């Protein structure tokens, strides 16, 4: 289609290599903390 | 033991709920026992 349409069959030579990203949020998780033994204090039912 | 105690405090406010349902049900048949008893007494008044 395009009139710019670039040719040439070569191997490009390669520039970089791939790391690890340096990015430190978000492919971790987010935490969570939680316990039934938080349930086992209740009210003494008193009055009536 | 996790399981045995999440089964055991859904039994028990399970039970709360419905303490406090009948609990309610009592205060309000209490205003009907109360006019019933007016009824009789003017039962009794003419009957005399």
């Amino acid at each position: 289609e395009n009139s710019l349409s670039t040719t040439s069959k070569s191997k490009r030579q390669v520039i970089v290599p791939v790391c690890m990203p340096k990015i430190h949020y978000s492919p971790l998780k987010t935490g969570l903390c939680y316990d039934v033994r938080m349930r086992y204090h209740a009210k003494i039912f008193t009055s009536y | 033991k996790r399981l045995n105690e999440t089964q055991r405090q859904n039994q028990l406010d399970e039970i709360k709920n419905s303490v406090g349902l009948t609990f309610k049900k009592k205060q309000e048949v209490e205003k009907s026992i109360n006019d019933s008893e007016k009824r009789l007494k003017h039962a009794m008044t003419e009957s005399t």
